[PDB]
């Protein structure tokens, strides 16, 4: 009798995430006030098995 | 000798993942699947003796 098993696995994984907060607030005296405040979300993920 | 020629249309689903760096900074990997419908034209002909 003879056996031969072979088991190869193979796994992957990355994950990318980015963030951009920019804030602009110009203030006089009590006169203009101008506030812009941007955001920015990214977030991606990628599994492989074999 | 000309056979046949006929059209074949097929619907497939195409997965590709590609690696978009927008500023050359935030670099993610992007996977999307596009449907298309393949279209072949095939022409089928036989040898006979000249
Ligand atoms: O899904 C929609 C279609 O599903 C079937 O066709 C299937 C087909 O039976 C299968 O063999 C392949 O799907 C799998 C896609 C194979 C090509 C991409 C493979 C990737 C895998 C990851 C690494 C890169 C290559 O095509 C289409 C998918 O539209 C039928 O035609 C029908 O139900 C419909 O039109």
């Amino acid at each position: 009798q003879e056996d031969h098993v072979r088991s190869s696995f193979l796994l992957d994984n990355q994950n990318s995430q980015n963030t951009v907060t920019a804030s602009a607030g110009i203030a006089f005296l009590n006169i203009v006030n101008f506030k812009v405040e941007t955001d920015y979300i990214s977030q991606t993920s990628l599994t492989k098995d074999y | 000798v000309h056979l046949l020629s006929q059209t074949h249309e097929e619907g497939y689903s195409r997965l590709e993942c590609k690696k978009k760096c927008t500023l050359k900074i935030f670099c993610k990997t992007v996977c999307e699947d596009v449907f298309r419908v393949a279209k072949a034209e095939f022409r089928a002909y036989w040898c006979v003796a000249a």
